[PDB]
RNA sequence: CCAAGUCUGGGCUAAGUGGUAAAGGAUGUGGCGCCGCGAAGACAGCCAGGAGGUUGGCUUAGAAGCAGCCAUCCUUUAAAG
RNA sequence: CUCGAUGUCGGCUCGUCGCAUCCUGGGGCUGAAGAAGGUCCCAAGGGUUGGGCUGUUCGCCCAUUAAAGCGGCACGCGAGC
């Protein structure tokens, strides 16, 4: 899932991984993909 | 919007600081870089505001929708005498006392504030007054 | 308790450079004397802070002159706030300007009754009584709904009594956030 | 303090080379990198990890070239062996000698062959899995078998590792 | 599938197999209706009108039922006290108010499975969970 | 490229920012104030228990935390949801 | 700027970049079983029909199709109709 901005965890657990100045935030839930990079 | 029973046709441009700071409840919001702002727009974080809190706690206010301006026409040629009144605001340009009641005993209110502004029309933070004040 | 650090040119110039260093301009005054000393913030504010201490005076050691004080006036920069110059007064003796801490229980009624929060206008006092008040004037109402309000009146001036305001206008009341 | 702490036993052929750390122990001298400014010990039977400074860079460089080269040697002293266990009514699991084989995709010619360190173990074939040599290249083949047919969290026919829990999907009406 | 274990059951003595927490509850839960009912009836028959709250399945001792256990907290108190269902609301109608003695003596009465029990307990628990439903301390 | 230090000195980024933009969103990077804590020997790592009226309000087919509108306590130490 | 002058619609004829991608694949996602859908990020390579009526580009209808995309260049094109 990608959004260019908001990211903001909420599988609750969910995670900020940095990767490449993607600001992607990886889980346990595929609901979670963050992508905003 | 709130200017009810106004007196005349409009203000102009201009705006660089002001006189709003104190507190009055200790959920404040304190506008930082704008102008004018949306009488509306204002309902907005009134709204954002009410809702937040479990819809009652009473809040307050701050800066009055005051001024009224004008695109003029609707979108024609550029002539007229600049008639029509079409948009009422409040105006605050340097970091302001933007008054925030309620009673949610939180940072709660703290949110509802927090975005309703983020939100708002600009940059701005918030916070509780810290070196009192002293009126008549 | 309290304490500073002195001054020399004033009215603005160097007084900025002071903010600058790390120190906000002092004015020192009392009953028709007057000098400026200077404010290092950091600290100055913690004591500051204590804020009881904002309305009930504390020992400023300055100098060595451990002299008593209170802030009469003080100018905080708008711009972020913290100040464009601290102000305090040393008192002799006549202590009538008191804006000092108070504090009262509204016995609840409200919030915990129609809901109704309680508004506070006073949480603070100011009146007489010569170099003399606590960091607590007060007192309390369990009457927290009706439309009810709290008076200057009703008031309730406990020790050295001594209302230097006004013959009632309320000290807080019960909104209804939503009715009652 | 912490960060670069391990014991180096086994007559470890544990030897520092040219620009890399040689740590040989059962067939493959392991080559365990090495940055100039690291720098590193191994005497009678302590190992250890220098750090040349305290910045974020290097502390993290400390907590690598230690449970790596680590890795290295423990490994040099053993070899590396995969624990993947196959499990799915749609799939078929036998060595063949070098080669996969296994199939769930139906039509099975599954033809791979272990690279190295790698080495088939089919004993079953349900518990059926890998050996290696190198830490990393072991588990990466293990992914490489896995997904090539392994997914399937709602009804499952496949490859898992250790065999994690692995989600369950519900299906049409319930 | 199918899970096995003592299956929570609040019921009305006297009666046998409330639709909700015995028709399908003990039924699938891991408990039943109308058997583990009469069994009850001959039990908690004797006990049911101010509410009976037991547990069972088919349980050690090797037999059925599990646990006849005191009337929830607030159940019970109201049970005994006057009213209806819960107070439609607690904290703020105050419409049900109790009275401190009177608590302090139905809390003794029914006492005995109270954690621990005691005269504090009692009373104390009575205004907790009392003023929980609706029944305030006054 | 074309005249003149690929000066010296102390810093910060490393995206090529050099070489153009906001609201905004962040265990970037570096810098300074308030808290809890290693000997009421910490936290991440990790053993075991995750308590007894709690499983009280409308819906009550269900809030009987994990449908939703009200409360916000009682017993009791893992300590207290 | 342009008028001592820059020929404006539509349509031909021949096009040429763009991607906010219609069809093509690669994709994480599902309120994904299959299938087929819908939801975003990557990728312009190639592909991107015929009629009808209307001077209309637009558009509605006929029959298909993988699809039968949006739009840049005086809304490209008279020293080429």
């Amino acid at each position: 899932m990608k959004v260019r901005a908001s990211v903001k965890r909420i599988c609750d657990k969910c995670k900020v991984i940095r990767r490449h100045g993607r600001v992607y935030v990886i889980c346990e839930n595929p609901k979670h993909k963050q992508r905003q990079g | 919007r709130m200017k009810y029973r106004k007196q005349q046709r409009g203000r102009l441009k201009g705006a660089t600081k002001g006189g709003d700071y104190v507190a009055f409840g200790d959920y404040g919001l304190v506008a930082l870089e704008p102008a004018w702002i949306t009488a509306q727009q204002i309902e907005a974080a009134r709204v954002a505001m009410v809702r937040h809190f479990r819809r009652g706690g009473k809040i307050f206010i701050r800066i009055f929708p005051d001024k009224p301006y004008t695109k003029k026409p609707l979108e024609v040629r550029m002539g007229k005498g600049k008639g029509n009144v079409e948009g009422y605001v409040a105006v605050v340009k340097p970091g302001r006392v933007m008054f925030e009641v309620a009673g949610v005993t939180e940072e709660q209110a703290m949110e509802a504030l927090r975005i309703a502004g983020h939100k708002l029309p600009i940059k701005t933070k918030i916070v509780r007054r810290d070196a009192y004040d002293e009126a008549q | 308790m309290e304490y500073r650090l002195k001054a020399y040119y004033r009215e603005g110039e160097k007084p900025s450079a002071l903010r600058r260093a790390g120190k906000l301009p002092g004015v020192m005054y009392n009953r028709h004397l007057n000098r400026k000393v200077y404010v290092d913030l950091v600290e100055f504010d913690k004591v500051f802070r204590q804020a009881s201490i904002h309305h009930v005076i504390v020992l400023e050691l300055p100098d060595g002159q451990s002299l008593p004080t209170l802030v009469r006036q003080v100018n905080l920069d708008k711009r972020r706030r913290r100040p464009e110059h601290v102000d305090f007064f040393v008192l002799s003796d006549e202590p009538v300007e008191m804006y000092v801490p108070l504090r009262f229980v509204g016995t609840p009624a409200g919030v915990r009754a129609g809901g109704v929060l309680q508004e506070i206008h006073r949480d603070i006092l100011v009146k007489v009584s010569p170099r003399n008040i606590p960091e607590f004037i007060e007192v309390d109402v369990s009457g927290l709904e009706i439309g009810d309000s709290l008076h200057a009146s009703d008031l309730k001036l406990p020790p050295g009594v001594e209302l230097a305001v006004s013959p009632e206008e309320t000290i807080a009341a019960v909104v209804p956030p939503e009715d009652v | 303090i912490g960060r670069l702490p391990i014991p180096v036993p086994k007559g470890v052929s544990v030897e520092v080379a040219p620009g890399r750390v040689k740590v040989k122990g059962p067939k493959g001298e392991l080559e365990v990198p090495v940055s100039p400014e690291m720098r590193v010990v191994v005497e009678e039977g302590v190992v250890r990890v220098e750090r040349p400074s305290d910045e974020r860079r290097h502390k993290s460089l400390h907590g690598l070239t230690r449970t790596l080269i680590a890795n290295a040697v423990k490994g040099v002293s053993e070899g590396y062996s995969k624990e993947l266990l196959i499990k799915g009514i749609g799939y078929r699991a036998r060595l063949v000698g070098r080669a996969l084989e296994l199939t769930v995709g139906f039509s099975h010619p599954v033809v791979v062959e272990p690279p190295e360190g790698i080495t088939f173990e089919v004993p079953e074939p349900t518990r059926v899995r890998v050996s290696g040599i190198d830490k990393q290249k072991v588990g990466q083949v293990a992914a490489n078998i896995r997904a090539i047919r392994k997914p399937s969290a709602y009804h499952e026919k496949g490859i898992y590792y250790a065999g994690e829990p692995v989600r369950l999907k519900p299906g049409k009406a319930g | 599938k199918k899970v096995v274990a003592v299956v929570k059951l609040q019921l009305p003595a006297g009666k046998a197999t409330p639709a909700p927490p015995v028709g399908p509850a003990l039924g699938q839960h891991g408990a039943n209706i109308m058997e583990f009912v009469k069994a009850f009836n001959a039990a908690t028959a004797n006990m049911g009108d101010a509410i009976v709250p037991v547990e069972i399945t088919i349980y050690a001792d090797r037999s059925f039922t599990f646990v006849t256990k005191t009337p929830p907290a607030s159940y019970l108190i109201r049970k005994a006290a006057g009213l209806e269902k819960g107070a439609h609301k607690p904290g703020r109608e105050k419409v049900g108010r109790i009275t401190w003695e009177q608590v302090l003596e139905i809390a003794k009465q029914k006492m005995p499975d109270l954690n621990t029990t005691d005269l504090e307990a009692a009373a104390r628990m009575i205004a907790g969970s009392a003023r929980s439903m609706g029944v305030e301390v006054v």
